[PDB]
Order: structure tokens, then C-alpha cells, then sequence
RNA sequence: ACUCUGGUUUCUCUUCAGAUCGCAUAAAUCUUUCGCACUAAAGAUUUCCGUGGAGAGGAACAACUCUGAGUCCAAUUUUUUGAGGCCUUGCUUUGGCAAGGCUA
């Protein structure tokens, strides 16, 4: 369209023309650890492609991170999409869709939203800190989402201006980082095809603070420009990997001559960089002009009067020029939407590639059926309306076009979760401005307008009166689990509706947020941490609902389990006094629930392979390995339902008629649970006996589902019940001295330190610990305050561990406001939660039985 | 007029050395966690005092906690207590641990730890593996050596003639992380009144062993 | 086959079916696929196997559900549609588009319509719940209801649904909900004899930017002015439609004769010399009035020596004298004087009088206790129109149909309304949920605040 | 590689300046708030301490550093030739044009 837009190097018509060609588009997610330079890198790219936008001499301008809370905190909170046109090394301009994701672990869900609509991942790793917790988590999540992976080793200047390492030691640090990343990838990925090494161009070395971005190819091209006769590709092949250079023969050999010469990387790449940086920071007034002339860089008198940091940025911008190394890395290794469509459909689309529409989407053809898929919901500045952001997988979305939007519950058999909406407008989403466009072809990111009403988290945009076999994309599988639970109410109940509206809005803004209302009319928000919930509540108070809101103290969501089999075979009949079901409950084997959660086993598999797996990995009986019905409450739920009814006593055909009802009851019971209405975890349910009424009208429906839930509850209760606390994994980056002090903090919060290894090449240590989530509130603040701010920690959900106490212990006396001792913490955690949910004071073991 | 000044880096290094007694040699604002201006504003707006921080009269009228009439929301029979929710927790996350966050400024979160290794021995090389740095434990689709790759005689490292470090390189690298009056090399002259020589002294935490009057 | 024979229909109880509030799931806060449970009246989400409504059905044993958007009944545990005409009334309560009932005066239906409980009521004559202090809003809404043209316009959803709106526009929430409110008020068959204005008042609060709250009561005149202006603006789709239903019904044309005046502290010679300045003469500032602001004479202070009560009494024609044409009421802004003569030029079909009671004196606000002596069956305004204007309007005989009256002190005041129920001739006084049969003679005795007259 | 503006220093006047006008920090007045106001907070105004930007004027010595403007390639893959000649068909603007098969 035609509208006012900021001055840019390219032209908007060229940008629109690049969108049509799906071979020149790169969907890239810039992920990494907290404060590793992703946002500054995007800012450098924006400065390169926008002449009028310049970074302040003192404040690191951030084109992304546009939110007020992001600006004040300094921590990226929401993913920012940026569509630019970047020149390659050869000069060929490519269209780049970059989803700048937050680095904080609490907002890892955000990165997941940026991984569904991207084909490639660029992981930013600090050259000083190295591989951290979020880098490992994001590597696992990316290689598990079937995405191409490249690495940008950011902040190499820290190796020069902070650590002051010798160039060979800097090379050793970079090589160690690359090796550790390769080891992580090989550990999380069976295939060894995606080896990452700067020789292959998979790795780029960057300093977004000083705009020093280069790969081996780009810097070899710099050599080619200064000396024409050299071919840059072969030189870049020879630049890395302990290959020494002989200037007597002008040849590169694996054998080191003179026993004192440095590697090719150190001699040709690292040492010139050290010389440039040292000349700028140390010998500016006395010896900067000579080195500037030797490099061909000419600076004005007013430019040479700048401070050292701006002068470094200017000199390195003039030397390295555009970030062409990044473009090479993301062009040669990150598939285009044309190339990368097939893995995306095979992984995310529910119908699979084998379906006709899957084959249609495998081509990513602009002139096909519309199959846009939006995973983000961006609120306007006023906060009233939301724009659904996502990539177009097939067809072409047009402004002012009728559209069928499919929700997360839309299925072919049940199409009720679908709505016909009229698209209002379409924007190409740059960070601080949006380019309104009439249409968006397949393979591009778009901010659809007017489709926000029927969607909360995930959408499937398609065209109406067509695609009658179209299915939805799989909902976002999240890296972590939302645990921290907070109750929210209004200060003035008269303005309750506003808060409710606000809840809806936050439910749209945060992909992993879960807002519900319990039995006691208490509004519940689930988050991944205290910073995440702080940002959520700031949004809920200022952006969406401008009302004053009271927030309860934070509590965690516990799980329920059993530790030994049921004392007696529990049973329940239907209200019809027929259809008797007799079940027992037993704990699962070690790691079986982990196997189920991590998709190692799926109920979608055939009977043969599932039975073989359960017979070989966990040594189950063939009958026991073939009688498994369902996995827990949801798909791949931690619980297991089996029927041990021998065919002699129970007709299998008759039982199969009520199999759906019994499975529904099992799933509902495991989702709710009888202790404190919490998820039942790691419990094996065996159907010992099942009487079934022959007539269809006396079974099924509301008769067998509540009966199944009742018998599940009885089997769970008679078996010794226990509660699972959520245990977070904590990584502390602390100085060497502070390590001891860290232990002290974890002494007061039931924290177990697993390892305290140092950071190779860095003066700090990474103390890893396993702290209870319920005890983690303020632990970050306690650690930073006790150590004068020198120690920083990031906590992420790790596992579920049984609470020491016994929940069903009526002998325990609990004062209303006292931190209870460990031996009965579970007793405190069960009743109080039972009061928060609104259930009875206590639960009896025979409450759901039939005798009483 | 004596209004603008520009200095060469050796002069600024000597000045930074001569003023080392008046500077805490901090290289981060992480020392000022929950103890900076924004944290103090958050504390004042919430009518709460940081231990090391000052105390103010309430910004708004505060209602006694004994006035609330035991709603289901603030029922203590439902609240699970593990650790006392300190004032620091509420200042760090004002919108999570406060029921009425008004005029509260979000405190700056963690900044990356500056790991600048300060050089003590001038005789040592500027780019030297200091013992503070943890030694790195050592241990590739390389091209074959027999191939015919040749480098032209015109080609050499970009700054091969340039020495890696100079006598005044460590001084400049130190000046990178100096306090604000010394981070610069050009600036504007200030009034003698306008320069607080001891402002950073009380902006930092009070020393651990001090009498009651100096802490106040 | 399961349809037309669902056994769980007797489980439905209409005593708990309150459809006057927001249609969101009680568990998930989701407007999408909101299903009302007909056994307990709670709204849940979805209809499939793993929806909140299905879980509630299998948990609380409530096996009957109605789609709040599709108006179709379902039995969820078996998940089959319910087809029975005996349930139709429930749908009519949920979507009571009372086009015909609101076609005339909302109260036009004086029939002793029976609610589900044994509470006979006249459609349109329906009390509004008093959510904290919102009696002024209830009185104003009842005054705007029982107006045949506006009520008829809002009784049909199609009359305003298809008009365009700006994307980020919230004013239209005032329109549709208001229409919804009308269809709830004029419902011939309703489960209860009262209607909750909660949704309409929430829309009013949201649209007015925290003005005219539900907790704190506001002025009836100010709220009526804002509501009429907002209805006129919101019904103009993406542009200022010069002729909306609000303008067609209530707006008239009046001719302001503004005569500037010299400063009184001047010599008489200069005072008459300023008469030739061509600035202190009558001007043509003819505009459109949505309502007439009648200013009562000040309280007589000392009681008259006669046996009459201390309460002053003034005829309707005496306050309706500023608009005769020759009467010159002084208007004095800061350091300037005027003489605003008023002359009506177009009489709207429904005339609105906004009698000025509350005036801010030097220290507090005083409510004028003057009693307006007005007839309730015949008022001729032919003498207040220009001769060239009198010929245009064949009819000028106005009948009072609505009378908003404020009682009590200016701070802790209460609002009630006298509405004329058409079809019958009865006059009903509504105050929140209280509906009394007032005698026609007693209406003139109370302190009239706002009045709505019909031109016939 | 050759020409021509824009110079720097200082004094003064005018105007704008929400820019941390200031990497510093005072005073007064009014209102508000609970105490009962140096030992107290909020809101607002104003005055002082003194800056930045632009323009104008004065006088001191520098006049082209900078900012700029005006101003060595014949042997594959482009610019030191596979280059020219024969025949047939449609129109002949009876010069030849368009296509194909050739010889080189």
C-alpha cells in the first residue's frame, strides 16, 4: 500500500517483491540466554538497514523490546518480529524474518511461539559466559522441533577488553564453546549430520556492542577486497581448526612450523582484531591514524573526538561493514520456506504430510489453499484490539477477506470451535513500525487483524467454503511447565468485569499463561516464575484493566501420587446399581512417566510396537503390555490405564463398548485428583474386574464416567497417597569467593547443590542447585542481596519430588500462620490447598466408596 | 572561557590513578541491586524502608491491617508460609507482592557481570592469562593439506607490523571501566559546586562495621 | 432419534435462569461457545468431550445445556440436540427481541402479562435493579424507554446491527446493549418481573471514561444528555449521520437571538452609542436543541403571608416563557453581557424538558423546591412558534408521558419516574424495583426534574 | 593529482530551549493530607544559582588541516572477433528484409 514509512536503504516495493519469491525468504529466530546480545544484534541490523536510526553514544538503543516494562526492566519479555532486506556476501539481497525472542528462562514459552513460525534458529552465546542454562534448554527445544541450528558467538570483545585473554587463549575459549554446543546437539539429537563448526559457516563471531560481526567467509572476503588475488572461500576453509600457516611456502599445513607460530585463526583473524581494539582503546591519540590508514578507514576530525566506545563502534562499522556473515550463515544453512516446508508440516500439522492438504502445504505455493497459522497475539497501544501474528503456510491472505479461523479444539468430527471472521488489515511487522500491505503470500509472517475474537492462544486461519478436510496445527508444546499459582481479585468488586476482560487479554498476550476460576470463585493465574508473574500483573494492572487489583501471595501447584499398591481392590457401581468396575492403583516404574511425557511412548502407536516397547524397556508381561488403554489425563499423560480383566470373566467386546467412557473417566479423575484437586502423577491404574450392562441405554454417558472417576479416586486413596512439590533447577553465575555464600542461601530454602564447577576461561563459577519451587520465592532476591549483587540465579522447572510429609495424617496439628517443619509439610500442603480450592476441610479414604 | 576539555589517554590514566582513593573501583551497577534510585522510589511509594535505605512519610494514607474484615481472599487459613515475605521481595517485584502498586518504578534487572581483570603488575603483558581466570581444559572437517591452496605474496595479516599491545594499552582498558568522570576523554567543564566528591560514598552500602550514628 | 425424547427436560428449572449478565464461561472466562446449564444457570464453555461444560455435566449431573449464541439445546453426556417447543420460551427470555412490544411505548403493553413466577406485570413497566447507587440511570433509561419510536427502533436488532463501526471504537457497546435492554424490558413473556441493568451500566461506565459510575450516582440531566449524545454519535456509522433515530425523535430546531450588551458601568450616551456598533444586536445563532433547559425562579425565601404552603408553586407556562420570543433572560459571562432570546423553530415529536433544580450557590448546592403546575393531557405550544413556523406544524398538542422526579437532599437524593402506560391509561411510578399505580392528579405535585412529552 | 566557501579565540545583545536545559541541587508562596509541621509528605506557581541552541553585533589573529564542493587490462568468462561467402520460400520499399539448410 501507500503510507508514511521511515527512510531505509532498500525500497518497500523491493521488500514486497521479495515476499512473492519463497526461495529468498529466511524465517529466523534469534534465541539464546539472558542478556547475550540478541536485541543489540537486531538493533545493529536495523541501524545498517535504516540510515536515519542511530544508536545513542551512551544508551544502547533497542529497536525491539518496545514495551515500557521491557525498557524499565532491561529484560526482553515478548518476542519482537522484524522483517528486513539484508545483503549477502555476494550482494544478493535476501528477505529476513527475524523473531527476536527473550533471553530470560521464565519467558521460554515466548521462544516456543517464535519456534513454530520459524525455519531456522540462531543461538546467541556470550563469548565470556559461554554455554548457560537457557542455551542448553533452547538447543534441546530447537533440535526437538526439527529446526536448523546456527550459532552466533556474541560479545567477543569481552575476550579482549574484559578478560584480556591472549589471542591463542581466546581461540581456545571459542573452540571450547563450539565443542560444548556440538556435544549438547549430539546429546539431544540422534543424527550427527548437523555438526556445528565455523569451518562449515554455521558459526559467526559477533560483538553487537561494537558492531563486529564476521564469519570466516566474510572476513576472508575482506582479505579478498584488500588483496584481490586471493579466493575467499578456500581461505575461509583454511582459516579455522588448528591449521598453521607457513609464510616461507605461503601454505597452510596441519603441522606447526617453528613450534611457536599461531593457528590460522589466531594469525589472520584474532590478532588483527586484538590490534585494532588495542590501538583504539590504548593508542588512540598517538597511533590511531596510522593503523586507520593501514586498514583503509578514514575518519573525520569530529569522528576521532568521540569517546572510546563510540569510536570502537564507528571503526568496526567502517571495517567490517554490513553483517554479511550473518546473512551467509542464515542463507546457506537455514532452509527457505520452500525447502523447509516439509519438516514443518510433518512436525506441526495434525493431519500429517501424507494428507492431501499436507502435500499442498509442502510446496509453500502462494497460489494455493489458505493455511495461515498464527502463534502470537500482539496488543495495540490502546490495548483494546489484538492482532494475530503468524506465518502463511499456503495460499495468500488478503485484506478484507472472509476467513475460517480454527481454534485449538477444532476437529473434523466437531467443528464448533471455528468462526468465520473478516480480516481487517495486514501488516508486515517491523519492530517499531508496521508496513500495511494488501496481501501476504505463502512463507511470510503477517499480523492478521480482526481474527483475534475466536482465538485465545493458537489459531488455524484457512479459507471458507473450501478445505473441508483442513485440520489444525498442533498447539504449542512448551519448554517448561507453568507452576507458580497466584490468586487475583479486584480491590472494588463493583469493577469485577474489567479485571475479567483483562484476564482474557493477558491470556492472549502470554502463550503459556493459564487463567481459570476454582470452585471457590477464586481467579487463578499460573506462571513460570516471579518475574513472569510480575510482568503479567503489570500488564493486567496498566495495559488491559486500569483497576486496582489485589494479589495473593504466590503458591505452587502440587501433584498427587501413590507410593505402594492399593490395600484392597477398590470398586464402584453406576447409579443404576449396574456396571461394577473394580480397580487397583500402583506406582509406575522409575522414569516411565518421564518417558511418557517426553514423547518416548505415544498411544498413537500401533499395539505391536507399544507392547514391544513396554515389554523390552520395562519388562512388562505381554498381556500387560497389550492391555494398556490410555496415557494419563491428556495425550501422553503421566498416568497409565490398564485392564487386567481376563477374557474368561469379562467379555472384551462388551468392555470395549464402555472403553471410551472408562477412558474419559480415567482422564478426568487423573486431571482432578482426590487429595487437593491436583494432577495425579506417576500412577498405574489396573482394571481388575468390569461388569457391563448388556443394554446400551443403561450404560455409557453420565453413568460410567462418574463411576470411573469414583473408582479411580478410591484406588488412589487406598494406595498410600503422597504429594509432589515442583523442584526448580537453579544456575547461579557467581564469583569464586561468593560460591560458599551461595550454599548458605540454599541452606535456608531446602536447596541441594549438585555441582559448583567453574566457567573455563572465565573468573566465575556456575553453582547448580535443585530448590523447591514453593521455597523459591525471593530466593533470587535473597541471593543477590546477600552477595552484594555479584551472584545471579535463574530458576526453571525441573521435576516433581515427593513432599516429605504424609498428606493423610489427621494427627498433625497445624497452626494457622507458622512455617511447618518438614516431617508434616505435605499435611500442611494438602489441607490449605483444599481450603484454597474450596473443597471440604479434609478427605476420608472411604469418601468415594460404596459401603459407607 | 574554560568550558570544554579534551585529554589524551595517558593523562586520564594518571588522573584515574591519582584519584583511586575516591573511587570504589566498582565495574557494575549490580552492586546497587534493590539499592538504587528506582528501588528507593519504589520503597517510598510503598511506604517501606530498605534496610540500608532511607525512610519516608507515607505517600498515601495507609489503612491498618487490622481494619480488613477477614475476606476469603486474605484468609490466613489458606495461606502457606515458608519464608517471611521481606520488603526486598516486594520492592523487586512491586506488581506481584503488593496489593496497591502506585507510583512504583520498575527496578533495572540484572546486568551481565563485568569480568574485567584488573592488572596489578605493569611489567606483565596487557593481554595476559591472569591466574584469576579459570584455566581452560583443552580437549573438525579440515581441508586436506596436500591441496594446492597458495597465498599470494601481497597477502599478510592485516596489522602484522602493528604490535599486539603497547605500554599504555592496559591503562586504556582500565579506563574503559573507570567511574563516569574518567570513562570519558572529552567533556564539558563543571562548577566546583556541582561536583560531589563524596556522593558515591553514601550511594553505596554502609560498611559492615560502623556505629549507629554513622549508619543513620 | 434421541431428540424429542430427552428425559432430562424436567430437570430444567427456570427459577435460576438469569440471562441478564455477561455471557462468559464461569471457569475459563471465554466468550467462545458459551453454554448455559439449564439446571443451575451457570455459563460454561464448549460442547466437546474435554470442555468445561462436558465436565460439569458429568460432574454435577446436569444434563441439559443451551448454546448462548446458537440458541440450540443439547444433552452433553450423550451430546445430542434437544428439539422441543416447550423450551422455546427459555430462548425467548435469552433473546427477547421485543420488536412489537417496544414498537409503541415500551409500556404500551399494559397486559397483566404473567411471568414464570406468579407475578403479573405490564411489558415496558418493568423495574430495574438498583446496583448500588444507579437509580438516576434507571430513571433515565425508563424515560428513554416507553418512547414508542426510539423503543421500536431498538427493539429490532437488524435496524442497527449492519451499520459500520470503527475498529477501535467502544461507543457502539452503548447502542447494542441498550437495544438488548429494551428487548429485556418489553418482553411479553419473562421469567421475572424485573431486569438487571448491570450490562448497560457497565457499558455506560466504560464508554464515559469513569464518569457516571454505578457505585456513585450522578445527575439525571447530565447522564441523559451524555447518553443521548453518545447514542446519536454511535449510530452514525464511521461518519456523522445527520439524521439518526435519536435526532429524528428528540432533537428539534431552536432559534437563538443573542443580543450582546454594553457594560452597565458606562454613561448613557456611550451606552446608546454602542447600539450603533452592530455588535450588540440580535444575531442568528439558530441551532438544534436535544432538550429544553427550563430555569425555575428562585425560591421566595420568606414565605408568603397567605395561607398557602411555604412550598412555592409556578405554572408550567411561566417557566416556558424564556422561549416565547420576547422574554430576554440576561446572560453574563466574565466581563461580558448578553440577552439570549429564544424562539423555537421545529418541535420534535418527543419534547424533553430539563428543569433546573440543583444550583451551586457560594457555599453549597441547593435544590429548588418550586413545584411546577403543569397539565398532563393538553399543552399547546403554538404560541411559542413563529408565524411562518406555526404553519408548518399541524400538531402542537403535547401529552406528558414521562416524568423523572428527584427526591431528598442534593447529595443523598433518589430518583423515581412517572410513566404513562399506553394501551391502558394508568400511570405508574417506578423506583428501582418498586412499581406503584399513581393517580393521574398527583403527578403535578412532585418536584418534576425531567419531562418527556408526546406531540400526537 | 590542481581551484573555492565554511576559520578559531573572546566580549556583548536578542530569542528559543521538558534536554539529566544541571551525570548538580536551593529558597519562597498556595493548596492538600493525616499529625497537634526545620525535625512532613503530596500537588502547583514563582524567584535565584548557570547552562545549552540559534541569530545579530563588536575585536583578536589565522587564513585552507578538516568538512566538502568545483575537478597500470590483445591469446576462453564481456572491449582487440569464427569474423565473412552459397541456396530456397513470402514480400519485393527490385536496396534487400524474415526463417531454415550449408561452406568456412
Amino acid at each position: 500500500m501507500e503510507q508514511t514509512l521511515p527512510v531505509t536503504v532498500y525500497e518497500m516495493d523491493f521488500l514486497a517483491d521479495l515476499m512473492d519469491n519463497s526461495e529468498l525468504i529466511r524465517n529466523v529466530t534469534l534465541c539464546g540466554h539472558l542478556h547475550h546480545g540478541k536485541t543489540c544484534f537486531v538493533d545493529c541490523l536495523i541501524e545498517q538497514t535504516h540510515p536515519e536510526i542511530r544508536k545513542r553514544y551512551d544508551q544502547d538503543l533497542c529497536y525491539t523490546d518496545i514495551l515500557f516494562t521491557e525498557q524499565e526492566r532491561g529484560v526482553g519479555i515478548k518476542s519482537t518480529p522484524v522483517t528486513v532486506v539484508l545483503p549477502d556476501t555476494k550482494g544478493k539481497s535476501y528477505l529476513f524474518n527475524i523473531m527476536d525472542t527473550p533471553g530470560h528462562v521464565n519467558f521460554s514459552d515466548e521462544v516456543t511461539a517464535g519456534l513454530r513460525i520459524s525455519d531456522g534458529v540462531v543461538l546467541f552465546i556470550d563469548a565470556a559466559e559461554g554455554v548457560m542454562l537457557n542455551t542448553e534448554r533452547l538447543i534441546k527445544h530447537a533440535v526437538q522441533e526439527r529446526l536448523a541450528v546456527t550459532v552466533c558467538i556474541n560479545k567477543i570483545d569481552r575476550l579482549i577488553l574484559e578478560l584480556k585473554l591472549p589471542p591463542t587463549d581466546a581461540y581456545y575459549k571459542l573452540r571450547h564453546i563450539v565443542d560444548e554446543v556440538n556435544g549438547l546437539i549430539s546429546m539431544y539429537s540422534t543424527d550427527e549430520n548437523l555438526i556445528l563448526s565455523p569451518l562449515l559457516g554455521n558459526v559467526c563471531f559477533s560483538s553487537s556492542q561494537y558492531s563486529i560481526c564476521f564469519t570466516l567467509g566474510s572476513f576472508a572476503k575482506i582479505y579478498a577486497d584488500t588483496f584481490g588475488d586471493i579466493n575467499y572461500q578456500e581461505f575461509a576453509k583454511r582459516l579455522w581448526g588448528d591449521i598453521y600457516f607457513n609464510p616461507k611456502t605461503r601454505k597452510f599445513t596441519k603441522k606447526a612450523p617453528t613450534s611457536s607460530s599461531q593457528r590460522s585463526f589466531v594469525e589472520f583473524i584474532l590478532e588483527p582484531l586484538y590490534k585494532i581494539l588495542a590501538q583504539v582503546v590504548g593508542d588512540v591519540d598517538t597511533s590511531l591514524p596510522r593503523t586507520l590508514d593501514e586498514l583503509g578507514i578514514h575518519l573525520t576530525k569530529e569522528e576521532l573526538k568521540l569517546n572510546i566506545r563510540p569510536l570502537l563502534r564507528l571503526v568496526c562499522k567502517k571495517f567490517f561493514g554490513e553483517f554479511t556473515g550473518f546473512v551467509d550463515m542464515c542463507v546457506q544453512h537455514i532452509p527457505s520456506p520452500k525447502v523447509g516446508a516439509k519438516p514443518k508440516i510433518e512436525h506441526t500439522y495434525t493431519g500429517g504430510v501424507d494428507s492431501d492438504l499436507g502435500e499442498a502445504m509442502s510446496d509453500c505455493d502462494p497460489d494455493g489453499p489458505l493455511m495461515c497459522h498464527t502463534t502470537k497475539m500482539y496488543s495495540t497501544d490502546d490495548g483494546v484490539q489484538f492482532h494475530a501474528f503468524g506465518r502463511v503456510l499456503s495460499g495468500t491472505i488478503h485484506a478484507g477477506q472472509p476467513v475460517k479461523v480454527l481454534g485449538e479444539n477444532y476437529t473434523l468430527e466437531d467443528e464448533e470451535d471455528s468462526q468465520i471472521c473478516t480480516v481487517g488489515r495486514l501488516w508486515i511487522s517491523v519492530a517499531r513500525y508496521h508496513i500495511e500491505v494488501n496481501r501476504v503470500p505463502a512463507g511470510n509472517w503477517v499480523l492478521i487483524e480482526g481474527v483475534d475474537q475466536p482465538i485465545v492462544k493458537t489459531a488455524t486461519i484457512t479459507e471458507p467454503r473450501g478445505n473441508e478436510e483442513a485440520q489444525i496445527f498442533r498447539p504449542l508444546k512448551f519448554n517448561t511447565t507453568s507452576v507458580i499459582k497466584i490468586a487475583v481479585e479486584p480491590v472494588n468488586p463493583s469493577e469485577l468485569p474489567k479485571m475479567l476482560d483483562g484476564l482474557r487479554k493477558v491470556n492472549k498476550s502470554y502463550p503459556s499463561l493459564t487463567t481459570k476460576v476454582e470452585e471457590s470463585g477464586e481467579h487463578v493465574i499460573l506462571g513460570t516464575g516471579e518475574l513472569y508473574l510480575d510482568c503479567v500483573m503489570h500488564d493486567l494492572r496498566k495495559m488491559y484493566s486500569e483497576i486496582d487489583i489485589k494479589v495473593a501471595d504466590p503458591v505452587v501447584t502440587f501433584c498427587e501420587t501413590v507410593v505402594e499398591t492399593s490395600s484392597l481392590k477398590c470398586f464402584a457401581e453406576t447409579p443404576n446399581k449396574k456396571n461394577k468396575i473394580t480397580m487397583i492403583a500402583e506406582p509406575l516404574e522409575k522414569g516411565l512417566a518421564e518417558d511418557i511425557e517426553n514423547e518416548v511412548v505415544q498411544i498413537t502407536w500401533n499395539r505391536k510396537k507399544l507392547g514391544e516397547f513396554f515389554q523390552t524397556k520395562y519388562d512388562w508381561d505381554l498381556l500387560a503390555a497389550r492391555s494398556i488403554w490410555a496415557f494419563g489425563p491428556d495425550a501422553t499423560g503421566p498416568n497409565i490405564l490398564v485392564d487386567d480383566t481376563l477374557p474368561s470373566e469379562v467379555d472384551k467386546a462388551l468392555l470395549g463398548s464402555v472403553k471410551d467412557s472408562i477412558v474419559q473417566g480415567f482422564q478426568w479423575g487423573t486431571r482432578e485428583g482426590p487429595l487437593c484437586d491436583e494432577l495425579i502423577r506417576n500412577v498405574k491404574f489396573k482394571i481388575l474386574d468390569a461388569v457391563v450392562a448388556q443394554e446400551p441405554l443403561h450404560r455409557g454417558g453420565g453413568q460410567i464416567i462418574p463411576t470411573a472417576r469414583r473408582v479411580v479416586y478410591s484406588a488412589f486413596l487406598m494406595a498410600t497417597p503422597r504429594l509432589m512439590e515442583p523442584y526448580y533447577f537453579v544456575e547461579v553465575q557467581a564469583p569464586a569467593d561468593c560460591v560458599s555464600a551461595v550454599y548458605t542461601v540454599l541452606a535456608r530454602r531446602r536447596g541441594h547443590v549438585t555441582q559448583d564447577a567453574p566457567i573455563p576461561g572465565s573468573p566465575l563459577y556456575t553453582i547448580k542447585a535443585f530448590i523447591p519451587a514453593i521455597d523459591s520465592f525471593g530466593f533470587e532476591t535473597d541471593l543477590r542481596t546477600h552477595t552484594q549483587g555479584q551472584a545471579f540465579s535463574l530458576s526453571v522447572f525441573h521435576h516433581w519430588q515427593i513432599v516429605p510429609g504424609d498428606p493423610l495424617d489427621k494427627s498433625i496439628v497445624i497452626r494457622p500462620l507458622e512455617p511447618q517443619p518438614a516431617p508434616h509439610l505435605a499435611r500442611e500442603f494438602m489441607i490449605k490447598t483444599r481450603r484454597r480450592k474450596g473443597l471440604s476441610e479434609d478427605v476420608s479414604i472411604s469418601k468415594f466408596f460404596d459401603d459407607p | 572561557t574554560y568550558q570544554r576539555w579534551q585529554f589524551t589517554l595517558p593523562m586520564m590514566s594518571t588522573l584515574y590513578r591519582l584519584a583511586n582513593q575516591l573511587l570504589t573501583d566498582l565495574v557494575d551497577d549490580n552492586y546497587f541491586y534493590l539499592f538504587d534510585l528506582k528501588a528507593f522510589f519504589t520503597s517510598k511509594a510503598l511506604n517501606m524502608a530498605i534496610p540500608g535505605g532511607p525512610k519516608f512519610e507515607p505517600l498515601v494514607r495507609d489503612i491498618n491491617l487490622q481494619d480488613e474484615d477477614w475476606n476469603e481472599f486474605n484468609d490466613i487459613n489458606k495461606i502457606i508460609i515458608r519464608q517471611p515475605i521481606r520488603t526486598e521481595y516486594k520492592i523487586a517485584f512491586p506488581y506481584l507482592y503488593n496489593n496497591l502498586p502506585h507510583h512504583v518504578h520498575l527496578t533495572w534487572y540484572h546486568t551481565p557481570n563485568v569480568v574485567f581483570i584488573k592488572t596489578e603488575d605493569p611489567d606483565l603483558p596487557a593481554f595476559y592469562f591472569d591466574p584469576l581466570i579459570n584455566p581452560i581444559s583443552h580437549r573438525e572437517p579440515l581441508p586436506d593439506d596436500d591441496e594446492e591452496f597458495e597465498l599470494p605474496e601481497f597477502v599478510e595479516p592485516f596489522l602484522k607490523d602493528t604490535p599486539l599491545y603497547t605500554d599504555n594499552t592496559a591503562n586504556g582498558i582500565a579506563l574503559l571501566w573507570a567511574p563516569r568522570p574518567f570513562n570519558l576523554r572529552s567533556g564539558r567543564t563543571r562548577r566546583a559546586l556541582d561536583i560531589p566528591l563524596v556522593k558515591n560514598w553514601y550511594r553505596e552500602h554502609c560498611p559492615a562495621g560502623q556505629p549507629v550514628k554513622v549508619r543513620v | 432419534r434421541r431428540s424429542r425424547h430427552c428425559p432430562y427436560l424436567d430437570t430444567i428449572n427456570r427459577s435460576v435462569l438469569d440471562f441478564d449478565f455477561e455471557k462468559l464461561c464461569s471457569i475459563s472466562l471465554s466468550h467462545i461457545n458459551a453454554y448455559a446449564c439449564l439446571v443451575c444457570g451457570k455459563y460454561f464453555q464448549g460442547r466437546g468431550l474435554k470442555s468445561h461444560a462436558y465436565i460439569h455435566s458429568v460432574q454435577f449431573s446436569h444434563h441439559v445445556f443451551l448454546n448462548l449464541h446458537t440458541l440450540k439445546f443439547y444433552c452433553l453426556p450423550d451430546n445430542y440436540e434437544i428439539i422441543d417447543s416447550s423450551l422455546e420460551d427459555i430462548t425467548y427470555v435469552l433473546k427477547p427481541t421485543f420488536t412489537k412490544q417496544q414498537i409503541a411505548n415500551l409500556d404500551k403493553q399494559a397486559k397483566l402479562s404473567r411471568a414464570y413466577d406468579g407475578t403479573t406485570y405490564l411489558p415496558g413497566i418493568v423495574g430495574l435493579n438498583n446496583i448500588k447507587a444507579n437509580d438516576y440511570a434507571n430513571a433515565v433509561l425508563q424515560a428513554l424507554s416507553n418512547v414508542p419510536p426510539l423503543r421500536n427502533y431498538f427493539l429490532e436488532e437488524d435496524n442497527y446491527k449492519n451499520i459500520k463501526r470503527p475498529p477501535g471504537d467502544i461507543m457502539f457497546l452503548l447502542v447494542q446493549r441498550f437495544g438488548e435492554l429494551m428487548r429485556k424490558l418489553w418482553n411479553p413473556r419473562n421469567f421475572k418481573a424485573h431486569v438487571s441493568p448491570h450490562e448497560m451500566l457497565q457499558a455506560v461506565v466504560l464508554c464515559s471514561k469513569k464518569t457516571f459510575q454505578i457505585t456513585k450516582q450522578g445527575d439525571g440531566v447530565d447522564f441523559l444528555s451524555w447518553f443521548l449524545n453518545a447514542l446519536h454519535s454511535a449510530l452514525g456509522g464511521t461518519k456523522k449521520k445527520k439524521k439518526t433515530i435519536v435526532t429524528d425523535v428528540f432533537q428539534g430546531s431552536m432559534r437563538i437571538f443573542t443580543k450582546k450588551l454594553p457594560h452597565p458601568d458606562l454613561p448613557a450616551e456611550e451606552k446608546e452609542q454602542l447600539l450603533h456598533n452592530d455588535e450588540y444586536q440580535e444575531t442568528m445563532v439558530e441551532s438544534t436543541f436535544m432538550y429544553l433547559t427550563l430555569d425555575l425562579p428562585t425560591a421566595p425565601l420568606y414565605k408568603d403571608e397567605k395561607e398557602q404552603l411555604i412550598i412555592p408553586q409556578v405554572p408550567l407556562f411561566n417557566i416556558l416563557a424564556k422561549f416565547n420570543g420576547i422574554t430576554e433572560k440576561e446572560y453574563k459571562t466574565y466581563k461580558e453581557n448578553f440577552l439570549k432570546r429564544f424562539q423555537l423553530t421545529k418541535l420534535p415529536p418527543y419534547l424533553i424538558f430539563c428543569i433546573k433544580r440543583f444550583t451551586k450557590n457560594n457555599f453549597f448546592v441547593e435544590k429548588n423546591p418550586t413545584i411546577v403546575n403543569f397539565p398532563i393531557t393538553n399543552v399547546d405550544l403554538r404560541e411559542y412558534l413563529s408565524e411562518e413556523v406555526q404553519a408548518v406544524h399541524k400538531n402542537t398538542t403535547y401529552d406528558l408521558i414521562a416524568n423523572i422526579v428527584h427526591d431528598g437532599k442534593p447529595s443523598e437524593g433518589s430518583y423515581r419516574i412517572h410513566v404513562l402506560h399506553h394501551g391502558t391509561g394508568k400511570w405508574y411510578e417506578l423506583q428501582d424495583l418498586q412499581v406503584t399505580d399513581i393517580l393521574p392528579q398527583m403527578i403535578t405535585l412532585s418536584e418534576a426534574y425531567i419531562q418527556i412529552w408526546k406531540r400526537r
